[PDB]
């Protein structure tokens, strides 16, 4: 099943998943005072 | 630098011959309008660089002259006769379907016309029709005498040369499977050939372009009849009593089935018909040019020996793809070589593996039966013809002798002290050139006593009518014999 | 290559299997529909990791 | 015997394994279906198949 690809052929075989690197919603930061409803984002979750 | 004194004087320079011009060919041929050659009108040619610009970049003259190059390496002086195309001339056209959007790697390769023009694109998994036709049109070499159009599928080659010299066109795959470097999935790519002939020149002077130059070698890149049929008048025209003659050969190709190219042949005797099968992968002119210079470049100097065999008759510049069908089953190859044709095959019927150049075999003539009606092979193979033009000059160079010396035909007793001679002595010594020539321009003759004969004038005409000083000599030769079959007949025992 | 230093310059063949191609040997039977080869036609087999498609 | 008499290959086991017991054939007589001749007459010439490879 596994198949000689080629000189310029990976794109093909693979999909090549992109990066990413969002970090709206501003992190949680012990330095900072938050109020009643200020919303940050710990672990990829919004609190 | 201490060359000053003036005793020695260099001249270094790598463009100077030293063995005359030698071995004079002429190839015939049609050219594109962009060359800058006056059309009708033999001209010298020195390399294959101004060849572009001299006879137009495409044109199937060109081609031949870029073979006559690349064979014969050098001792030929080649002159080239570039006429332009008829006015009437749907220049051919063929379309090429590609297709299959792809599905994986490999190299998808193309053969057009002859190995040079192959080209290779590198298909990988993923891609489209419209784009793999770009990509070809953009590896196609420019000299393909083709122009190359994309229609996102379909590629249309036309053909820069109008004329009947544009339907031999083939394309080959030569990868499907083919054993190693396996294809992307694309298409079987079909080949058409929409449009057609409208008939090509027909010059007829060759009595006006060339007077008196003697040519050694006539190559012809056209396949009309009536063209090959006026060059083979001419060049009897220069195997005449009547004139001087200006002795020479030509080379010529016929394509097509059985039937059409043995219609092709005739009595011929001054062309050599080279035959071509329907499915021959290579265009014709090319491989016609190729065997034409090879038999001016290997022979001029040696003229006994047969362009033929493994070792001699190997066309190196002309690459065919292998194949296992051989074009001409072997009854039509008896049946070409029986009417006078030239035959050939490949050279290593490898199966698939690579590209494999092609082989003449019976370097012959197209010369069934004698001029009476009678059958005989005296003018069968061409190296009978040089043999015959090298002898006849030879004996025209040892009778010089006595074309201006006394001679005596009645009372036959030369006076003591003159410098004269009569009919007997002169047979003696024309006798004795004919006979210690023998092993090199005759054979091993057998009744000398009356192969050559000497008559006086005053006895082969009638009576009062004789011309003092005028000799008749009837000389009978017989070529040498040569190696042939063998026929190996072995057979074991218990 | 621009890059070398001798003068030596050897050209690898594209390929191996040279030795062979003179023990050519034909095996003939019957194959399936699953297959993707055209019948009634003499074919090479390179390896065997495609034999069954 | 019969089979070696008429140009027919045979191929039997090589060990003495016993019943069971995996084995592997071999070949005696590598030789070809030529017993008789042209006019026939019998002959030997072509029955060892090296006889024919070495002809070639």
């Amino acid at each position: 099943k596994l198949r000689p690809l080629q000189v310029g052929g990976v794109p093909g075989c693979a999909n090549i998943p992109g990066g990413e690197d969002c970090q709206c919603w501003p992190e949680w930061t012990a330095d900072n005072g938050y109020f009643f409803g200020d919303v940050v984002q710990q672990g990829g979750v919004l609190y | 630098d201490a060359l000053s004194d003036g005793f020695v004087r260099l001249c270094i320079d790598p463009s100077l011959n030293f063995f005359g011009e030698g071995c004079k060919i002429l190839v015939e041929g049609q050219m594109t309008d962009d060359g800058s050659a006056t059309p009708d009108a033999v001209t010298c040619v020195t390399s294959e660089l101004d060849i572009i610009e001299r006879f137009g970049q495409g044109s199937v003259l060109t081609e031949s002259l870029r073979k006559v190059f690349c064979t014969c390496k050098s001792g030929v002086s080649v002159y080239a006769l570039p006429r332009e195309d008829a006015a009437a001339g749907v220049k051919a056209v063929y379309t090429l379907t590609i297709a299959g959007p792809a599905t994986t790697d490999g190299r998808v390769q193309l053969y057009m016309g002859e190995a040079e023009y192959a080209v290779d694109i590198g298909v990988d998994a993923g891609d489209t029709a419209t784009d793999i036709a770009a990509a070809i049109v953009a590896a196609i070499s420019p000299d393909f005498p083709y122009a190359a159009t994309a229609a996102a599928g379909v590629i249309t080659l036309t053909a820069r040369n109008a004329g009947t010299i544009g339907n031999h066109l083939s394309v080959i795959y030569t990868n499907l499977g083919s054993c190693t470097s396996v294809t992307p999935e694309g298409v079987t790519v079909t080949f058409a050939q929409t449009t057609a002939g409208s008939v090509n020149p027909t010059p007829n002077d060759y009595a006006t372009v060339v007077n008196e130059c003697c040519f050694a070698v006539y190559v012809l890149s056209s396949d009309d009849t009536d063209w090959q049929e006026n060059l083979r008048d001419w060049i009897r025209s220069a195997w005449d009593c009547s004139k001087p003659q200006c002795f020479g050969h030509g080379y010529v190709f016929n394509k097509g089935t059985l039937g059409q190219v043995l219609a092709d042949g005739d009595n011929s005797a001054e062309l050599s018909r080279l035959a071509l099968p329907t499915t021959y992968p290579v265009l014709p002119y090319l491989t016609n040019a190729a065997y034409g210079a090879l038999s001016a470049c290997s022979t001029c100097n040696n003229p006994e020996l047969n362009i033929q065999g493994q070792t001699f008759g190997l066309l190196s510049c002309i690459n065919m793809p292998e194949s296992c069908t051989p074009g001409w089953t072997f009854g039509e190859v008896t049946q070409l070589q029986a009417n006078g044709f030239v035959v050939s095959g490949p050279s290593t019927t490898s199966g698939q593996g690579n590209y494999t150049s092609p082989y003449i075999y019976n370097d012959v003539t197209n010369y069934l039966r004698d001029e009476k009606n009678r059958p005989n092979a005296t003018f069968r193979d061409a190296s009978s013809r040089r043999l015959a033009a090298a002898t006849g000059v030879a004996l025209a160079e040892f009778l010089q002798q006595f074309n201006g010396l006394a001679v005596f035909t009645k009372n036959t007793n030369i006076r003591t002290g003159i410098i004269g001679t009569n009919p007997r002595l002169m047979l003696g010594k024309i006798r004795k050139w004919a006979q210690d020539n023998v092993g090199t321009l005759f054979s091993e003759f057998d009744n000398i006593n009356e192969d050559i004969q000497l008559l006086t004038d005053f006895e082969v005409q009638p009576k009062c009518v004789g011309q003092p000083g005028i000799f008749h000599l009837n000389m009978r030769y017989r070529p040498p014999v040569r190696g042939a079959r063998i026929n190996v007949n072995m057979a074991p025992a218990l």
